[PDB]
Parts: C-alpha cells; sequence; structure tokens
C-alpha cells in the first residue's frame, strides 16, 4: 500500500574501471527520479544484503538523499563517496514510478514514512530550482534568485508544456516550480 | 534556494 514499502538497501563495490555496473538515468533535469539503467546479472559486484532489479529509482547513497538531484548532482555524490556504497532503492510498478511531476502531486498522510521521502526529495529539488511565480515582484526580492516572475499566461504555458515539476496557488496567484537545468554554470 | 511559507502553503 505504501510508496516505500519495496524499498531497500542493496551494497555494492566499483568495478576495476571504477563504474557501478550500471547507468544512471533520470534525474529532476529529465523531470524524473535518478533511476537504474539494465541491470545485467555478473556486472554488478555486490557486497551483502539484497539485489537490484532493472530500472529501481535510487533514492539514497550511504545514507545521503539523491531522489530530486539531477544527475550530474547524483554521480557528485557517489563521486565523494567510499565503496562500499549502500544503496537505498525501490522497483518500479504500481504507486511507484520514475516521474517526479506524478510523485510530487501524490498526497500521503502527514507524518508518514512516506511523508518524509516525500519532503526531503521536494527539498532537493529546492537546491537546484528558483521557483516561478505570477504574483509581482517585491521590495527586496531578486528575480531569477527568489523568484521567476511571469505573467499568468506564460505560467499556464509552462504548464501545458510539462515543464512544471509541481505547482499550487495561494492568495489570487499561481506559484510552481520548474526542471532544474541539465548542467549549471560552471562556479570555478 | 529555500522556499517561503507562501509557496509551502501553495504546494501543500
Amino acid at each position: 500500500s505504501h510508496w516505500t514499502s519495496k524499498v531497500h538497501e542493496s551494497v555494492i563495490g566499483r568495478n576495476p574501471e571504477g563504474q557501478l555496473g550500471f547507468e544512471l538515468k533520470g534525474g529532476a533535469e529529465n523531470g524524473q527520479f535518478p533511476y537504474l539503467g539494465e541491470v545485467k546479472p555478473g556486472k554488478v559486484a555486490y557486497e551483502s544484503g539484497s539485489k537490484l532489479v532493472s530500472e529501481e529509482l535510487l533514492l539514497e547513497v550511504n545514507e545521503t538523499p539523491v531522489a530530486g538531484l539531477t544527475i550530474r548532482d547524483v554521480l557528485a555524490v557517489i563521486k565523494h563517496c567510499k565503496d562500499p556504497l549502500r544503496l537505498k532503492c525501490v522497483k518500479q510498478g504500481g504507486i511507484v514510478d520514475k516521474d517526479l511531476r506524478h510523485y510530487l502531486n501524490l498526497r500521503f498522510q502527514k507524518g508518514s514514512v512516506d511523508h518524509e521521502l516525500q519532503q526531503i526529495i521536494r527539498d532537493n529539488l529546492y537546491l537546484r530550482t528558483v521557483p516561478c511565480t505570477t504574483r509581482p515582484h517585491k521590495e527586496g526580492e531578486v528575480p531569477g534568485v527568489d523568484y521567476i516572475f511571469i505573467t499568468v499566461e506564460e505560467f499556464m504555458e509552462l504548464e501545458k508544456s510539462g515543464a512544471l515539476l509541481e505547482s499550487g496557488t495561494y492568495e489570487d496567484n499561481y506559484y510552481g516550480t520548474p526542471k532544474p537545468p541539465a548542467e549549471p554554470a560552471p562556479l570555478l | 534556494g529555500l522556499r517561503s511559507t507562501s509557496y509551502r502553503r501553495a504546494v501543500v
């Protein structure tokens, strides 16, 4: 019944080349969970615990939640984690799907394990996104940092084209979060 | 960045 009911921990090591044995797909820049490519038996160096089916959603790496991040950021987390890599995953099927917009529209009971996870995933998504809003700019706000200030017509165009991962309304205005960009601007 | 109170109320 719960979204988290099939969650499990799989512990792996990196291959001689330094790879995981499978590819990572998805990520928030594509509106998705990070999820595994095809998992071919024999390619993953498992240590001990449960194994992985193809295309499981990746939720945490060595206790750092990565669901809600871009693929770049997920891979950066893995780069700084030391073997063994404890991966929290859940297989796709039923109510569990890689689509982040569908997932963020699910309403879980407050305080439930499903709810706590959803809010962690939202915090990750908020790390690399600026919300858009149709309400006017206010004193002290930096356009493009606090908000993207757009018209209602623009907002609805973003909704219709699937660019928004979540949206809502409050005091006569629309609020929403678009997908983060695939590659961020270099910092150094 | 961190969402404001109005945002959180909107997407609850």
